């Protein structure tokens, strides 16, 4: 991991979630349950996507080899023939492995940063209305619902509105 | 005491596929997309609508010329592409040597389209004898020759000079093909030519070549001693070939029309024909793909994969896929 | 989005700012206004400008054409020729339009993290004696004047100076 | 720096610090010491191997040279041949030195992500057992002697187990 | 209740400025550098302080040999580069074959500076007559000949033989075109030259040539049969060229000085003269550029940008910038 | 009051070492690993085993043909790599050409083992004087012949026609070398060969070539006038060459015999021998390495690291090395 996240502080991934690549796992008093996040989701679909089509695209032009015949006094512009054809099929061999390996490792990193920037997306909504447990998993000091934890995913999270209540849960565990 | 809760995390599933990084290799990872294609139906097939040339053991020159083993390929007008051994063994079945023949197997790989016709009949030859035969040149054990071209030789105990032309009436260009023949000695100049100092010259608008024989003593070829070297030109539209001799001259009777050029090829295999159909063709197997990527030949034609080296390219498009 | 800044937790840009590249906007009681970070504007102009100039340089040195005649039997070596020719014309297309589009996500990217960066520059700097309110904006727990201001943009920001006042207006909200 | 760890937060690097490339630095009632994080530092180490040696591996096969004579009046396919071979030896210069450029950046921030992963292993561990000082430092809220670190370090470390000791410093400081 | 704020942005600005990515295209950005020259003059322009050999209709055989259909060019001696069209229409006014004429052109492609020296003045031919002259190499509807070649013919009814040598005092290559006649028959050769077998030869320290005319029936090429076939060479400095003939002789008149090799080419475009200044020239027009890359045209001459065939190259400086 | 610190922190030590970015050159960096080999001992060495062939002031054809400067190479036989001087001085000693000589070089390049074997013995000529002789291919200034191949000269007053053949009994190709000389008057062609009409002719089952003498005046190279041009072939297993002439054949009397091919090489370089081993040899000294890259000098042998034109290739491994 290069961010962090993937195989980092949230340790392990959750063969339970199907319906996307990076989402939530919510457990209320009303229940459990995986739910993906399809904004973020869908953003990396088509940014893969659109990295594979464009890989393809810059090597729809390169270099095709053609047979050509030389006889027995033309050895030296036959091997020139042959050393030339065999540069390109070497240089063109280099490039798609290199592009792949390296395009391999962005691919990950980008999952990984893609996981790292949703946890944030969420750390920064609730703030100090919840407990970070540092395994990826938020403890409410307040009371979600299985309607209170939708707006925290769509975003549209009224922070105000449990603010208060959180406040007195948070420093009960003191005095 | 415990409260809700809601968690970050990412997928995984039951999935063994692998992908590889510069700096960490047989990653398992979620997703993969292998865009290499690593199999062939291992057939010469027809490229689209169209069947090949397949040559089985004759070459370019013998069928062109006419090597009798090749009679298979007297009447082939249209092809994709042309498929010929590493080594036919029926090429010029009287020991020579063929003139810029790889620039004629260059040319032939721009055509795709012959008709043959025939340019000066063997009727013309009222004064010459056209029965010239070779051991070398044998059919069924029976002494024979090249069927393109005929071997002129004296008719009662003359050679009377050679003057014939031939003008292009056709709007396509033209492919004839002529020769000389190298005796062993004046001794046997003098048996097939009766005349002792020969020329065979040709003339067009651009050509403007004088052929001379060779006596000299050679090793045996086929049990002969005597050679027989060929040569071509294009003879573009509204031109006229025009041939003179006083002996050797290896007319020739048939020449080529040039209807189609395309793109085409030859190919050295040693496969037969596969009674199939493909987009894409190579010398040991067709494609039928999708794939950006293939590796199984560098020689192919036809809308094709882009051509690598590597055993394996697969792109990661999933995540690391835990255990 | 690749650390999560630039459209990303700070949503949007702002018009306003025009000094610089990155930057802050203060709004205390004497008023606010934009400033841009020179420290981490200038360094990303440093970085840019020399990952162009490389790009150049890297490409100073290729293959150039030159014309070649053949006569009407030497069809084979011409076509050789064009085959070549056309080859690292081909090869230095893909390389060019390649390293344009590898350099392009590393520059956007870049600024994401300058920005990211420049957050936790302060961020780091403040810790309690402030509010992070999720929008890349920080609330003071004490009073910052047109003076403070310039210490943690500086760097320069003594923490215990404020330390006490901010604790005590920071717990106020609460018994 | 691109993930804001090396001379970003944490500024400068410890000469003290010698068995690795990435570690900690103790400082309790029992005394000091530097140790370093060989899980992390040993993960760099395959990475960078692995690194050299794939470079190395991509390079093995490329177009070699061959000394070709031409005549007097063979100066096209001599002017050919020499274009051709320079065409290569261009060619796998340029992947050769920017393969390079590249992936040094690619290493300096890869040790830059691994630094900063591992200040987040450690912050994520502790929580508001401890305060972060925005230097790289965790100041400890409780106590952690020469065997309570070993825990943080090796990741085995019992939040609960200090959890009460620590909230009843924290809280110290207010009222 | 609300307190003093500081909050961390980054820069927007009203820009439509777009560049690529291989994840995402036409990303908005705020500022972005365009680093691909698409635009030319269209212009054949001088390089530098010096002006191109502009042939038009020429091609350099007819230039050098000295067509009378290309009298213009007599006396060119310092250029940049040259310009030739795809197919000119005065090249060897009569019909022939120019000997490594692909060579020659190459050769040419190292030289900017001639200076056209008299090697052989007609004054010499005291026994021949000069006055070879064909309606092929007409000028103005009046038969004429090559400028720079001389057609040697018998004079009175005899043509003796010739032997004549040059010796190169000059410390530059010099640059010698010959060429021999090849008639149509033995009668058309008495007409000319009485002698009936004939050789031309010629000799360096290195070229050690025999050439001998072939008599053969041919199209007409400009209502001729006849043919023409020209040859050079390098005469390096303190050597000698040595010509013997006893017949089909055509003469050097006039050789070249190579006073200066420089980088040039020879150029293939329709375009003319454009009377303009450049540093950068294309067969289809000059550039005025600091671009580091163009997409103009592979062939060009002068410091250039490097030639890419995309259409658009353009590079991120600034950051997204949102609407 | 003040507790118990942990803290997270980076290696740094007192290291020079720099490596460069796209964004930022010259990083001080902790450690950094040099990919890129720059020095070589600058001698040239055997490679493994065996030692090259340094022909020093002689030249291929010089030695294949022996050139009477050359005889320290009469009977080389085996050799890793053949290394020539850009202009070696001891070439064709008599004046000439060299038919094909760039593609026999070619072939040499492919073959590291000879055995010279007499294939047709002076004692042969039992009509024919063999002592042709010129001041030219002079020894110890005393006019003598190339020591490879025999100059008949008429015996008393005549000159026999020549019929000679050689069989290729052994189970390797053979490269047999011959020539023509060329007189500079007919006078001159009687006072050697009497016969004053001649022809050299060689014939095997692929070759078939008849060679003619060419009387014509030439510059003077070496005091001389007259010319001698040579070629070559190969004479496959079970094959017979057969020469017949009557007069200026310079006849072979050694042929070699190609014993071993291998991947081999002509080197250029103006060195001398260096006794000394390698792994990988270039034309201005040897490399003993283990760097993936080198950049002393693109034509290498042996085993090699790949060559670059970078000055500096070097890997980062560790980490920014702050002051
Ligand atoms: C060199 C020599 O004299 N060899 C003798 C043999 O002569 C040749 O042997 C071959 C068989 O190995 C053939 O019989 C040759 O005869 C032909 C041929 O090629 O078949 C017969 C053809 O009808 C004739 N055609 C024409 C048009 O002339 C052909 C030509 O003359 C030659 O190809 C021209 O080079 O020859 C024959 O030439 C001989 O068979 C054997 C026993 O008699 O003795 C050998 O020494
Ligand atoms: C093949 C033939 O006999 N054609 C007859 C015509 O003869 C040729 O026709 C052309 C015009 O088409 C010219 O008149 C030719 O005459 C010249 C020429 O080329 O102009 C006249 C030159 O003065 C003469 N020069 C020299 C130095 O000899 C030149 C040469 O002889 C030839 O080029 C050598 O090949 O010929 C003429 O040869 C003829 O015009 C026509 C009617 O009379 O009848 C045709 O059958
Ligand atoms: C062109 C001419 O006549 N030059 C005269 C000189 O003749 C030539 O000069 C050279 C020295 O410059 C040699 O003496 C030549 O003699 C040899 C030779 O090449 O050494 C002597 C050889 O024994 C003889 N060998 C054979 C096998 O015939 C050789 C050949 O004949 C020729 O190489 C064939 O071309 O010639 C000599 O030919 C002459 O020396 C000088 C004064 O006498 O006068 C010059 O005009
Ligand atoms: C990667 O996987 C392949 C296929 O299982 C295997 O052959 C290869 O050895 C593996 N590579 C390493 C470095 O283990
Ligand atoms: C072809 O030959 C005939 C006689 O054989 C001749 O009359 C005619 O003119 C020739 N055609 C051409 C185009 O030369
Ligand atoms: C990118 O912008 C260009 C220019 O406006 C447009 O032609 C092209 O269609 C755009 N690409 C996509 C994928 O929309
Ligand atoms: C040139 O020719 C003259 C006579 O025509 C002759 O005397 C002289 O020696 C020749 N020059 C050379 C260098 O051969
Ligand atoms: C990088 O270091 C080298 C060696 O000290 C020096 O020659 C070069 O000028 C430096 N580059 C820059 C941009 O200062
Ligand atoms: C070689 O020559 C001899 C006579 O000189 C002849 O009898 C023999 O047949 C020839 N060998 C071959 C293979 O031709």
């Amino acid at each position: 991991g290069l961010f962090g996240a993937i195989a980092g502080f949230i340790e392990g991934g959750w063969q339970g979630m199907v319906d996307g690549w990076y989402g939530y796992h919510h457990s209320n008093e009303q229940g459990s349950g995986y739910a993906a996040d399809k904004e973020s989701t869908q953003k990396a679909i088509d940014g893969i996507t659109n990295k594979i089509n464009s890989i393809i695209d810059k090597m729809n032009t390169q270099f095709e080899a053609v047979g050509r015949e030389f006889n027995n006094l033309e050895r030296r512009i036959e091997n020139l023939n042959k050393k030339m054809e065999d540069g390109f099929l070497d240089v063109w061999t280099y490039n798609a492995e290199l592009l792949v390996l390296m395009e391999n490792e962005r691919t990950l990193d980008f999952h990984d940063s893609n996981v790292k920037n949703l946890y944030e997306k969420v750390r920064l909504q609730l703030r100090d209305n919840a407990k970070e447990l540092g395994n990826g998993c938020f403890e409410f000091y307040h009371k979600c619902d299985n309607e209170c934890m939708e707006s925290v995913k769509n975003g549209t999270y009224d922070y105000p509105q449990y603010s208060e209540e959180a406040r007195l849960n948070r420093e009960e565990i003191s005095g | 005491d415990p409260g809700d809760q809601i968690c970050v995390g990412y997928h995984a599933n039951n999935s063994t596929e692998q992908v590889d990084t510069i700096m960490e290799k047989n990653i398992t990872v979620t997703h993969a997309q292998d865009i290499l294609e690593k199999t062939h139906n291992g057939k010469l097939c027809n490229l689209n609508g169209v069947k090949p040339l397949i040559l089985k053991d004759c070459s370019v020159a013998g069928w062109l010329l006419g090597n009798p083993m090749c009679d298979e390929f007297l009447n082939v007008s249209e092809w994709s592409y042309i498929v010929e051994k590493a080594s036919p063994a029926n090429g010029l079945c009287y020991p020579g040597d063929f003139n810029d023949y790889e620039e004629l197997k260059h040319l032939l790989s721009r055509i795709n389209h012959f008709e043959k016709i025939k340019i000066i009949p063997k009727s013309y030859w009222s004064n010459h004898e056209t029965s010239g035969v070779s051991s070398a040149c044998s059919y069924l054990e029976n002494p024979s020759f090249f069927r393109n071209v005929v071997w002129l030789t004296k008719k009662d105990n003359t050679y009377p000079p050679i003057k014939v032309n031939y003008t292009n009436a056709n709007q396509k260009d033209l492919l004839v093909l002529w020769g000389i023949h190298h005796p062993n000695n004046e001794a046997e100049q003098k048996m097939i030519y009766q005349n002792l100092n020969t020329y065979v010259s040709v003339g067009t608008s651009t050509l403007n070549q004088r052929l001379v024989p060779k006596i000299a003593t050679r090793s045996k070829v086929k049990g002969l001693s005597g050679r027989m070297d060929f040569f071509w030109t294009i003879l573009k539209p509204n031109d006229t070939i025009n041939f003179d001799s006083n002996g050797n001259f290896i007319a020739p009777e048939y020449a080529y029309k040039i209807v189609k050029k395309g793109d085409s090829a030859i190919m050295k295999s040693e496969l037969e024909y596969g009674n199939c159909n493909t987009k894409c063709q190579t010398p040991i197997g067709a494609i039928n793909s999708s794939m950006p990527f293939h590796n199984i030949h560098p020689l192919t034609i036809g809308e094709c994969p882009k051509y690598v080296k590597s055993n394996r390219l697969v792109l990661a498009t999933g995540l690391r896929n835990a255990p």
